[PDB]
């Protein structure tokens, strides 16, 4: 079920991640409307994929990064977050740090790629 | 489609003091729980509704609480008040959206 | 520490463009819809609650806009009747006509254009009183819209049958639905499930009564934006249908008049048999029980010993004071006072509603685009399910309610109240113990 | 050795489709534009020079096309006036009319159609001399366009106010802008910055003088494709505005005539008070100083002791010999000879320009689509900033310049001269010391 | 700044590569025009991504390949190219070898993938 | 040649895979038709790329998986399939197992990514 994991805890829900991923691409009245909708759906898909590319998480549903958790974002324990909370609740808890985390992920990836080139040039 | 699990199936006490009965829903029922007392020979009597409200046919001796999918019943003092089988009933079926679909767990026999 | 997860099952309220689907010459071009899923799925969301608000639901707005635009596109290729704005010389129809129907039909004659520019023809036809006005205060008359709008004849081959459509979300979106059988339109909804497409909804147009919608499953439901505010409507949904039988008991003929190359006008010809008044029958016992149920529920908002009275509509145009509907292709305007005439105190037969008929229709309460409904030969009979009412408060121990009309939007929010559109936001992050 | 880099900051000249943005019933449908950025960014490019050419700038062509297409779409729903192509029986207006205005207005009467096809009505209205021609060489007249084009009445609710729009590049593109305060339209531009959107540009239409554009920041600028070629225009941009005050000092009435169902024509009714000539005032001292600045700069291309003379326009249609503009909704054709009457030798008051008014307009110098401008009641007064001139060379020690008209394109290339569109090409390669 | 690195040398500019990457996706007059523009912007994006895929550089801003520099393309020194030249100048210097390099990169990647399969089959 | 390998055997044809890959992206009558066609071509491209992403084969023309061949799908020998048969013939031979194999590939990838996170968390 497409949103079937909505009531699951975070540590339970993140095992069925492909279910949602597979459903993101799926001149008269009801004519021009479909053409416009199709184009916008494509743009949304690509923006999310570009971010995974930039952060170094392309091709993965789950990726580890090398960016530290800064605590002030959320000072909850891992056993509390993963076992006693759902993704809807979590999304609300840290919604205002979204842009902070994304900026940190982008810079980290740029530093990593530059360092890999220095090693391949050695 | 709501399944209620009630435990222990058998609870006992010395005369005087408290016992508890637990009940776990397979899905949150948003507190739509009722507790009943059935003595041998009659239909069940309603003691508590909407998780913690008494029917006034019962004294403060019977108390309870809970939320979501998990609830408990506490009998504060057992004076051989009963030898009733207590039952956990769901009064709301979230898979339908109604109050017309009930479910009962097995009961608990209280001995004292 | 930061782990990025993709495919996270979360969403936000959103407004997007929905498309229609249809389970397969119609005025709403339902053939232009995407074929439906023969076996659509529905997913129950365990432990998920959501907040709904039917009064702010933009799905209503899209349905409203699609209906009007489709309606207008369907008239684009149809013949214009501007050559009819002539002085009509006209008298009454008096042949075997029932009293109280007398004066409703008129026999008018005029000089119409024809196939050749050099010729004129004398023709005559019958008109209903409501479609003409007297100018020479036989007497001279003109069609009622000749000083305000263009008149377009509806194409005779186009159907007005309210064939249902389904609304479907685009990729990246989902439609949430309430299952709570007592949901009153706003606030938390304890049981939610998801669909890709809505149930089929019939684009039925009516005023005071809702003629062919859904019934409440259990209890009679009363929904309103406020209840307290006398400026707001109350939508009452019945939990049982009330059967209504309508008829136009006049066997009519139809003839075409050529008005120019490739063009013809359809005129009412003559009447076969006696001339009788159009009417609708509502079962009396059912109506009485149905109101009793509505009153018991209305009292919950007004007081245990509050008296509830029903009264008929206020004065004004037929379009807002009568019960109107399109059935069999004819446009009826029925007098509903026989249904709203009672006082409810704390602690076989039928009701006959006389009706009027019009051929010149301002369909969406707009000015400048008039449609002419060509006549239909033979006799028309219709049977439908009344499913609900639109009531207003006439506003200290007695409350009075009157039926009334409303926006077209109120006839659609009554079906769409259970649906919400959300967008899916698959990226999110959380702390974990891993590092690259 | 080969390393591939993505996101390389390079670009190439390119031609793409630009879209408009607007900072928010208008003839240009500016509400259809994308809302603008309240705080747009501009990036300075350090150490970057670029080559610009305002005479080959395709942004001008898109602006030209959008304006014409929007203009035409705005008239699509408006009433046609083809029933007015009748013989008009007509005489002169002689009531309290100022000499030299006498003969400009005529009182014409005719048999017009009405709401019913069977009736005709006698109506009369006032027309300007420039909109009619005599046929019976009272005298019979016809409207000037009845033998060549259809006449459409502009909708009275539609505004012609030149509300500015911004052009914005699509993703993958950028707009480069010159900052060089002395840039003359071509060649290297030492200081370049990037924007996503242009400054707002007003779609002002004029001929000999440019009435509401941008001013030069420092020096008066003279720009031309060639200067040397007498077939080319010279665009002169002022570094200070010249104030011009225009008026139509006649208090007019307006009346509507129903011409058919849903349709009406707006006619000039009568004149309240005396009849006077329309005119524009230009401050004299400012004009004199402004020309002196232009002459000092023109001499740089013609010689230190070359004499510069200004003369008025050549003969031809008003559309190309006069200064025309749309202000307050009226179309003025003003005589500019009082502004171009001097010889410049090496080493309070006002100028009054009389004006003519027309109601039938061939807006884009096209043939077949005529617009009728309905009259405006009351009195019209306009104030504007003259920002520049369009001059041509009348082509051995004296040069003579004349004002003239030109393509509509020349009124837009004067604002867009600083902008260039380029596309971004993010892939590139270079040798490095690494290997997989 | 989107083109802020335009005046930087190549070895300085290629540190801010994500700045440009993030800006590549970003029936009436001004109606149909936007729909057409959106579609073309998407096509351009995808063609560049497909080439990075084909050459084995997907998901990277900087990737090393195993294709040799042939010298005749540009016989400049690395210390000259990376430190005393901008990307605009470089793009002009080797613009006519673009198609040569791309063809070489494509063949190399096909050979590499075939060889990896032979090893995984061992 | 775009379909030049159509007559080649499977083991011969799968060396020129980029030839086809490079050709997948390439209001009046003949106006609106092109806009509609372009959008649909993009959607087709993306659906295939999404599947390679889900199965863990993104960025590759040839990828090995860890899913066993179940024999009943086709009990032919490898020397028969790769040397004496073309891709058109093969596509017909196992056309009805397409959905089985894809489901197996998707589950395998989800299990692999979860296990990698457990190791990176160690
Ligand atoms: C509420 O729902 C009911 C039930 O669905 C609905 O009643 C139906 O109305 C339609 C139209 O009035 C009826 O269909 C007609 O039945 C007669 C029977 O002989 C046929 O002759 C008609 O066919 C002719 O007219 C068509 C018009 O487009 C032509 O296309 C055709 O070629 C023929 O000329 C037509 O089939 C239908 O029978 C009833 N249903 C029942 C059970 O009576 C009712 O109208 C709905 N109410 C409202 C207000 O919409
Ligand atoms: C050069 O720029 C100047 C300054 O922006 C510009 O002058 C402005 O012209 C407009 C239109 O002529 C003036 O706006 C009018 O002001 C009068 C004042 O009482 C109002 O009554 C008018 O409103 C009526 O007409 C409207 C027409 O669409 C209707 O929509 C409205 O409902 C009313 O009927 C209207 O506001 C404006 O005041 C002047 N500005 C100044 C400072 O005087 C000038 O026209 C530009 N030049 C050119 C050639 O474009
Ligand atoms: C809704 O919530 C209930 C509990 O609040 C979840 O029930 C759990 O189901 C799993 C299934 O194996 C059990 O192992 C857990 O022990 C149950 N919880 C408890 C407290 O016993 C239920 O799964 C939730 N629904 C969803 C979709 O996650
Ligand atoms: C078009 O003609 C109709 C009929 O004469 C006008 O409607 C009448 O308007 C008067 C105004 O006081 C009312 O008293 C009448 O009752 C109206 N008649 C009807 C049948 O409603 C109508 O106003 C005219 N339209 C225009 C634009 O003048
Ligand atoms: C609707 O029908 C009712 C009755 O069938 C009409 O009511 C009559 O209206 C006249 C108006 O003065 C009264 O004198 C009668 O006493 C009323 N009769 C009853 C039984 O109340 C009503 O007028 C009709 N409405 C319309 C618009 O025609
Ligand atoms: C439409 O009528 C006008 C008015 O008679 C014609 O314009 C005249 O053409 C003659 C030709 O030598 C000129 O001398 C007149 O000066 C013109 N009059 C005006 C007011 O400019 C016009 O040519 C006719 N159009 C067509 C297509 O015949
Ligand atoms: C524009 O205005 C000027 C003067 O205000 C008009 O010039 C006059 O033209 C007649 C034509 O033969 C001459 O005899 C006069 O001597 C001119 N006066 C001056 C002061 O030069 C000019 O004709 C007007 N233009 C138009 C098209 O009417
Ligand atoms: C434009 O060019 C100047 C020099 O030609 C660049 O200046 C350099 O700035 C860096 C900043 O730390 C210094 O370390 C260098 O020493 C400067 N160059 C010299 C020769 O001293 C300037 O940065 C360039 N602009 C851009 C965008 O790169
Ligand atoms: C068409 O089929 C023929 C044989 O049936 C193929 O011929 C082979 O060509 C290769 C080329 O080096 C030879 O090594 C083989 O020995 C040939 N086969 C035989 C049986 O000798 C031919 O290549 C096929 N065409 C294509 C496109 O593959
Ligand atoms: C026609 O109707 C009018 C309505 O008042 C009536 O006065 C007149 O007598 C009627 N004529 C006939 C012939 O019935
Ligand atoms: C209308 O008048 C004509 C005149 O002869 C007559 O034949 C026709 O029957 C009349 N129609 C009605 C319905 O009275
Ligand atoms: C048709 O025109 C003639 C012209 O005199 C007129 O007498 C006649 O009454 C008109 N007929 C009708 C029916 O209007
Ligand atoms: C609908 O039910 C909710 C339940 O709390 C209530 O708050 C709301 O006021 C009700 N709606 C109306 C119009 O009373
Ligand atoms: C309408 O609803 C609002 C909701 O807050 C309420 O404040 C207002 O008083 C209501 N209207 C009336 C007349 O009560
Ligand atoms: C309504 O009831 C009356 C009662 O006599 C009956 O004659 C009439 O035919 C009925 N109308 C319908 C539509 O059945
Ligand atoms: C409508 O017609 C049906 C036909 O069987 C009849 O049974 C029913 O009672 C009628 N309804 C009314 C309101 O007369
Ligand atoms: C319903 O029937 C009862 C029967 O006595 C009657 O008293 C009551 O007034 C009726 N109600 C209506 C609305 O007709
Ligand atoms: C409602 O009934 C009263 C009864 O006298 C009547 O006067 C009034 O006009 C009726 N309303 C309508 C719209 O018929
Ligand atoms: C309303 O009820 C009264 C009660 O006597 C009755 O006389 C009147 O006719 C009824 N009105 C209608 C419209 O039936
Ligand atoms: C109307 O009259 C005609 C005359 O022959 C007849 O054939 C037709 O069936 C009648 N229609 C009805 C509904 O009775
Ligand atoms: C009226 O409701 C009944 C309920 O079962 C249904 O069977 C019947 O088809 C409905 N009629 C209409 C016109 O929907
Ligand atoms: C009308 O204008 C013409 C133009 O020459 C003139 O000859 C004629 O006398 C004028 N008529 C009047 C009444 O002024
Ligand atoms: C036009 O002629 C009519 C005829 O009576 C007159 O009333 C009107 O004032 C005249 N208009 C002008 C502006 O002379
Ligand atoms: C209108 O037509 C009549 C027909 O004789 C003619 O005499 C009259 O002059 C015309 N009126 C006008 C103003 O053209
Ligand atoms: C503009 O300035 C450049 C600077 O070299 C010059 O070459 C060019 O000719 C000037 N334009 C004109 C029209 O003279
Ligand atoms: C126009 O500019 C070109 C530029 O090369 C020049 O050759 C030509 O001579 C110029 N025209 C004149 C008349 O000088
Ligand atoms: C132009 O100047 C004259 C000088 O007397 C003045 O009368 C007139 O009103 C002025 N016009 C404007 C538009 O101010
Ligand atoms: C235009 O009107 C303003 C009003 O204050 C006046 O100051 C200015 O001098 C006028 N301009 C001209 C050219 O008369
Ligand atoms: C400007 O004013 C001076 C004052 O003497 C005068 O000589 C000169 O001719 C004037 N120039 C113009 C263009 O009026
Ligand atoms: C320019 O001025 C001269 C002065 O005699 C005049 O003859 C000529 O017609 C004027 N040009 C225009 C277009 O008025
Ligand atoms: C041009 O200057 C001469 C100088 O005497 C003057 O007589 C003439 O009227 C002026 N022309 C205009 C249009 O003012
Ligand atoms: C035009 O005359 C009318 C007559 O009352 C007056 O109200 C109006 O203000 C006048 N307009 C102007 C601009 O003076
Ligand atoms: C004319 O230029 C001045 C310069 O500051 C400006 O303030 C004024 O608004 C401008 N007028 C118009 C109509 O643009």
């Amino acid at each position: 079920g497409f949103l079937g994991a909505a009531g699951s805890t975070m540590g339970a829900a993140s095992m069925t991640l492909t279910v949602q991923a597979r459903n993101l691409l799926s001149l008269t009245v009801w004519g021009i409307k479909q053409l416009q909708a199709r184009v916008l759906a494509v743009e949304r898909y690509l923006r999310d994929q570009q971010l995974l590319g930039i952060w170094g998480c392309s091709g993965k549903l789950i990726c580890c990064t090398n960016v530290p958790w800064n605590s002030s974002w959320s000072n909850r324990n891992l056993s509390e977050i993963w076992d006693n909370m759902t993704w809807l609740q979590w999304d609300k808890e840290i919604s205002n740090y979204t842009q902070i985390i994304y900026g940190l992920l982008e810079e980290s990836q740029n530093q990593q790629e530059k360092n890999e080139q220095d090693l391949l040039a050695l | 489609d709501i399944v209620m699990t009630q435990t222990p199936s058998s609870v006992s006490a010395a005369v005087g003091g408290t016992v508890t009965i637990n009940c776990q829903a397979s899905e949150s029922i948003y507190s739509g729980l009722a507790w009943y007392q059935q003595k041998p020979g009659q239909p069940p009597k309603l003691l508590i509704y909407r998780a913690s409200t008494l029917t006034s046919g019962v004294s403060s001796r019977f108390k309870g609480s809970g939320s979501g999918a998990r609830f408990t019943l506490t009998i504060n003092d057992l004076e051989c008040a009963d030898a009733a089988t207590y039952y956990c009933q769901s009064c709301y079926d979230t898979t339908i959206g109604t109050y017309g679909s009930w479910a009962f767990g097995g009961g608990t026999e209280v001995v004292v | 520490w930061v782990t990025v997860y993709y495919g996270v099952p979360v969403w936000k309220d959103a407004e997007t463009t929905l498309f229609c689907a249809s389970d397969a010459h119609n005025v709403w071009a339902t053939h232009a819809c995407v074929p439906t899923d023969p076996n659509p799925q529905e997913i129950h969301l365990e432990n998920v609650t959501e907040e709904f608000n039917m009064w702010k639901n933009n799905m209503v707005e899209q349905m409203h806009t699609d209906i009007i635009s489709l309606w207008d596109q369907s008239l684009k290729p149809c013949v214009k009747l501007t050559p009819l704005c002539v002085t009509l010389q006209c008298t009454n129809v008096t042949n075997n006509i029932t009293d109280d129907m007398r004066g409703e039909l008129k026999n008018c004659s005029f000089n119409m254009t024809t196939e050749l520019r050099d010729k004129k023809q004398k023709v005559y036809s019958l008109f209903y009183r409501l479609d003409v006005v007297q100018i020479n205060e036989n007497k001279e008359y003109r069609l009622i819209n000749c000083n305000t709008s263009a008149i377009t004849q509806a194409c005779p081959k186009v159907s007005f049958e309210p064939i249902p459509i389904h609304y479907c979300a685009p990729a990246g979106f989902a439609i949430l639905k309430c299952k709570d059988k007592k949901f009153n339109g706003t606030g938390p909804c304890p049981s939610v499930s998801t669909v890709q497409c809505t149930h089929g909804i019939k684009p039925v147009v009516s005023t005071q009564l809702l003629l062919n919608g859904s019934l409440a499953e259990e209890e009679v439901m009363i929904r309103s934006e406020n209840i307290t505010n006398n400026a707001k409507n109350i939508l009452v949904q019945f939990n049982t249908p009330v059967q209504i039988n309508c008829t136009r008991p006049n066997n009519n003929t139809r003839k075409s008049i050529r008005i120019g190359p490739g063009q013809a006008f359809y005129a009412t010809g003559d009447i076969i048999g006696d001339i009788r008044q159009a009417h609708c029958n509502v079962s009396k016992a059912t109506w009485n029980e149905t109101l009793g149920k509505v009153v018991k529920q209305l009292r919950k908002h007004f007081g245990n010993n509050t008296i509830i009275r029903f009264a008929n509509s206020s004065g004004g145009d037929l379009e807002v004071t009568t019960h109107s509907f399109n059935c069999g292709g004819e446009f009826f305007y029925c007098n509903t006072s026989g249904l709203f005439n009672s006082t409810w105190i704390s602690n076989n037969d039928s009701i006959t509603l006389p009706c009027r008929i019009k051929q010149i229709i301002n369909m969406w309460q707009r000015i400048g685009q008039a449609m002419y409904a060509p006549p239909i030969q033979g006799v028309i009979r219709c049977v439908s399910n009344i499913t609900g009412l639109i009531l207003t408060r006439d506003g200290s121990t007695t409350e009075t309610f009157r039926p009334g009309g409303g926006d077209m939007r109120d006839n659609w929010r009554s079906e769409l109240y259970k649906y919400k559109v959300v967008k899916i936001e698959p990226l999110g992050v959380a702390p974990t113990r891993c590092k690259r």
